[PDB]
């Protein structure tokens, strides 16, 4: 009966769905090879705004490894080596592979997916 | 022979006069007691059935039938019942026949005025006759009657038309009739199955015609909320969707219909509803989806369906209050990626309450000290049974004032979930990498 939940959903069942201040995450995002006005990044923020609270939580788990919201805000987001901001990296491999996450750095590697729809499908399939 | 046929005729004339005060249940119990005598019963029933057939001065009974029309129930010139009064004579006779089923007359009647299993065939023919076939009430009563009595080909066609045409209780009694008939003979079973399939195929053909108009009109709506008038004949309470699903539920009840031109166009229709950025717009096909998962997903194609329409089937389930594991969509319990989290949460909570529904849950006290709650709870509970744990806990802190038990329980859970991660118990330790998560402390052997 518990096996109906995913490894995400059991956490969301025990501790509940968080309310994600997408503005706080955006305020605490670092862009390395993308830029803040890249079209794939505007698609990323549009997608993440379009995801419901549960798919947002699954994204947060995908990139940070947890759904827990920091009391002080995502400025206080910890990583392996102290406070690590969330971060989006362009994955220069082929764009027929999913984004990939390294949660101890809170690191997203993101291929330069050609479209909003395809990027959204791949992200939703990852989470 | 307690009573003669003239005294029975005098009693039976009471069935025609519609007086609200008259106690017709008491009259039914008089006829029931009289009908313990087999010859009286047989004459009584032959008269009541002649009254039904003839529905389809002492005898001057004026019934108000319509506006400005006060009819005489009897026209004597060979005695006929004025069709305005007929539906009431039918209603009172079926009311009496339902009790006798739980357990010449005209010439005698004019002589006054001048001063189970065999007739089941007549009662099945009765469904064709207009005063009955019109009235949903008389049909429901006659079907309840047949459903009691049941404990040929045209007569089954007329029984099935009761489902293919217009009463949820009367059509569930028709389902009972068709079952209890099928219990009789493999040949009537087969003929009723094949004539159900024939009617369901007609319904499917016209449903594909209706959805083809719907899809076309959604094309014409997009290509330049949803109130397409083609939708009205699917919303309708008497829609072919509800007839088709009803018939399929009876087919599936008798099993213990090849329409891929329907199923694939229901498919592309759903896909064009979902792409049209409206949500409840799907629900006008919910019974067609439930029919799909009835005919398919036999106690696969439904899995390809649940993939390509996943979020749609989720909109269906999320809107439906039908409990996931009692409705048709229970099969997908095991293919769990095809449901939303909160749908699975609802199913979870309903199945948990269903499995533990036999258990009465009580309230249960827990006496703890604010400084020792964790170990006091361990001592109190660690030998308790699961069903004693399932009782509702209220927590009393020693010497503290009374407070809301819900807030005090939330505090108790919060304090416990904290103390779990106190290193003094050595239960959980933070991942040295993340430093905010927690996993089993490999140093709890201390």
């Amino acid at each position: 009966l518990i096996s109906i939940f995913t490894e995400q959903e059991l956490e969301l069942l025990i501790s509940g769905l968080p309310t994600i201040d997408i503005d706080d995450l955006k305020s605490n995002t670092e862009y390395h090879k993308y830029q803040s006005n890249s079209i794939q990044i505007q698609w990323f923020w549009r997608a993440l705004r379009s995801f419901d609270q549960a798919d947002r939580a699954k994204f947060l788990q995908f990139v940070t490894g947890t759904s827990k919201v920091p009391l002080q805000g995502f400025a206080a987001l910890e990583g392996m080596n102290g406070i690590q901001k969330f971060q989006i990296h362009r994955d220069d491999r082929s764009t027929d592979r999913l984004p990939s996450a390294h949660t101890c750095f809170n690191q997203l590697d993101l291929p330069a997916y050609e479209s909003f729809e395809k990027l959204r499908h791949m992200l939703l399939l990852a989470i | 022979l307690l009573l003669d046929h003239e005294a029975l005729s005098c009693l039976l004339v009471l069935l025609f006069v519609d007086e609200p005060k008259l106690n017709t249940s008491r009259l039914h119990r008089v006829l029931r007691n009289l009908c313990y005598h087999a010859q009286t019963r047989h004459w009584v029933i032959r008269s009541l059935l002649s009254i039904l057939q003839r529905s389809s001065s002492w005898l001057s009974v004026s019934m108000d039938a319509a506006l400005g029309c006060r009819t005489n129930i009897f026209q004597i010139q060979t005695v006929h019942i004025h069709p305005q009064a007929a539906p009431v004579v039918c209603r009172h006779v079926l009311d009496t026949l339902i009790q006798l089923a739980k357990v010449d007359f005209w010439d005698l009647l004019v002589k006054l005025d001048n001063m189970e299993a065999s007739p089941l065939g007549q009662l099945m023919n009765m469904l064709s006759h207009p005063v009955i076939r019109r009235s949903s009430l008389l049909t429901e009563k006659l079907l309840r009657l047949l459903s009691l009595i049941s404990i040929g080909l045209t007569e089954n066609q007329l029984q099935l038309s009761v489902e293919v045409l217009t009463s949820e209780e009367g059509l569930e009694d028709a389902a009972n009739v068709l079952l209890q008939l099928s219990r009789g003979d493999s040949g009537t079973r087969d003929t009723v199955l094949k004539l159900l399939l024939n009617g369901a195929r007609h319904l499917g053909y016209t449903l594909c015609k209706q959805i083809g108009t719907l899809l076309a009109e959604l094309r014409e709506y997009n290509l330049e909320e949803l109130q397409l008038p083609s939708m009205s004949m699917l919303t309708s309470k008497t829609s072919t969707q509800k007839f088709f699903l009803r018939v399929l539920q009876v087919i599936i009840q008798l099993r213990d219909l090849s329409l891929d031109e329907l199923w694939d166009m229901l498919g592309e229709c759903l896909k064009e509803l979902e792409e049209s950025h409206d949500q409840h717009a799907v629900l006008v096909l919910q019974p067609a989806v439930e029919a799909f998962f009835l005919v398919h997903a036999t106690e696969q194609k439904f899995l390809r369906f649940a993939e390509t329409h996943r979020t749609v089937l989720n909109q269906i389930l999320r809107q439906s209050t039908t409990h996931l594991a009692d409705g048709p969509f229970a099969v997908l319990v095991d293919y769990i990626r095809v449901l939303d989290f909160d749908v699975k949460r609802k199913y979870f909570r309903q199945e948990l309450e269903r499995l533990d529904e036999g258990l009465r849950k009580e309230d249960m006290a827990v006496h703890v000290r604010r400084d020792h709650v964790f170990e006091d709870s361990y001592r109190e509970l660690h030998r308790k049974s699961p069903e004693e744990m399932k009782n509702r806990l209220y927590i009393v802190f020693e010497g503290e004032e009374g407070q809301d038990a819900g807030g005090l329980l939330r505090e108790w859970y919060m304090i416990i979930s904290r103390e779990m991660f106190n290193p003094m118990y050595a239960l959980f330790r933070t991942s040295p990498g993340d430093r905010v998560t927690y996993t089993i402390n490999p140093s709890s052997h201390c």
